[PDB]
């Protein structure tokens, strides 16, 4: 069959926060908020693993998971809260499933955005008291910026 | 986030998530079951219900018709009602359940 | 002329039947459910399910259509699926499960 | 609320037989088979109880049951097997629950007609082979006769 092979692995255990600037911190395995980090160890840490198909758009897709686990966001669909998916070990072949858990990352500077591979109208938005969803944006903060921890 | 156990016709209902949601969370999107889980289901748990085990494909393609292979939020449900009347009026208009 | 014990998916689809059959056959017509079936289950089953224990005419007269009173094969389906729905996607865009 | 009430007690454990002259006989409680009686004391004895509402045609109706325990006959839709109810003592105020086991009969010297008050185009038929049903008629013998056995 067509399989979409690992490109290459990214950073990891590294958290990004919003132009809202909150740390997409651990509520639930399937809930999370974002929330300007005080524990530090506190928002889950993810890591960026690319894969590689012919169908992206102009960039390079990558999956986000929790360092120790394999707890990816899911694009689901317009303003509904991303499912914390639990798979143990992390898929080497891609398949027509897992199309949800994908990210078109489109970096500008400093700056960058999150598009979903399954539905394009998606985007990872930011709010300041709800759960860090995905929507199409009107004055929701569809922004983010990758800031590091000290440790 | 977690339903606890129900009123009767939640009861029926609740059931029919909770056998779903066993194979939607085994592959990618723990909400949504793929063309593999829909094949082994169609393949292995239906040749009893919809016998139709073959060509999948059609009834796949009227559930997927996004071209969203995932079985999610009652787009699914076309089957999952052809299921419970099929269960009931298969060819039912004669015999079928013995 | 009984469905004994079934497999999976039919465990989930059979068990709709039997608890709809129950009511089915508890008024005229054991094949069907009537508008006092409905509107039993809507304000008695359903107020936790369907938050619209009061106006049941408007989802009535969808799955009516035919003005059929009877809620049979697959003309109640709409709302059968509406059901498996609402349990998971009630408000659950953020949380109604706990 | 509006109530159809009993307008009068016609005949009793009387049998109907068709133009292919067969007794329907009882096969089980919900499936019934048309054959010429050899036990006599074999087919389902029906008696009929008129209702009244001024929703039927041209025609007064009245419910087929079986004069021991309380067995119509409903309707289901076109040519699907006749499903036979069994509730405890007979209604004398007709709700709209039970507008399937109504029946409009046209009797035309000897032979008489069953008419579905539920879905008009609903003749019951009489099949050489199968159960008695209901249905559209093209080459069915949805004709009835009422003959009633010796004893």
């Amino acid at each position: 069959n067509v399989k979409y092979n690992f490109m290459r692995i990214i950073k990891y255990e590294f958290i990004l926060n919003d132009a809202l600037n909150q740390s997409i911190i651990r509520a639930n395995d399937q809930y999370l908020t974002a929330a300007a980090l005080h524990n530090l160890d506190e928002a889950v840490k993810f890591d960026m693993g690319a894969y590689k198909s012919s169908k992206d758009d102009a960039k390079i897709t990558v999956i986000l998971r929790i360092s120790k686990t394999q707890l990816y966001v899911t694009a689901q669909d317009e303003d509904q809260p991303v499912l914390l998916k639990e798979m143990p070990e992390i898929p080497k072949t891609i398949t027509g499933s897992e199309t949800n858990l994908l990210f078109f990352w489109e970096t500008h500077g400093t700056k960058n955005y999150f598009t979903s591979v399954a539905h394009p109208n998606l985007f990872i938005a930011t709010k300041q008291d709800y759960w860090v969803c995905l929507a199409g944006g009107p004055p929701s903060i569809t922004d983010f910026q990758i800031l590091e921890n000290q440790a | 986030m977690a339903a606890e156990p129900l009123t009767e016709l939640e009861e029926s209902i609740e059931t029919v998530v909770t056998t779903f949601f066993t194979f939607a969370r085994q592959e990618g999107r723990k909400d949504s079951l793929s063309v593999n889980e829909f094949k082994e289901l169609v393949t292995q748990q239906l040749p009893h219900l919809l016998k139709d085990v073959g060509s999948l494909d059609e009834k796949m393609k009227s559930l997927d018709v996004n071209q969203d292979s995932e079985l999610k939020f009652n787009e699914y449900w076309r089957l999952i009602g052809e299921l419970a009347k099929e269960i009931r009026k298969k060819k039912d208009l004669k015999i079928r359940k013995k």
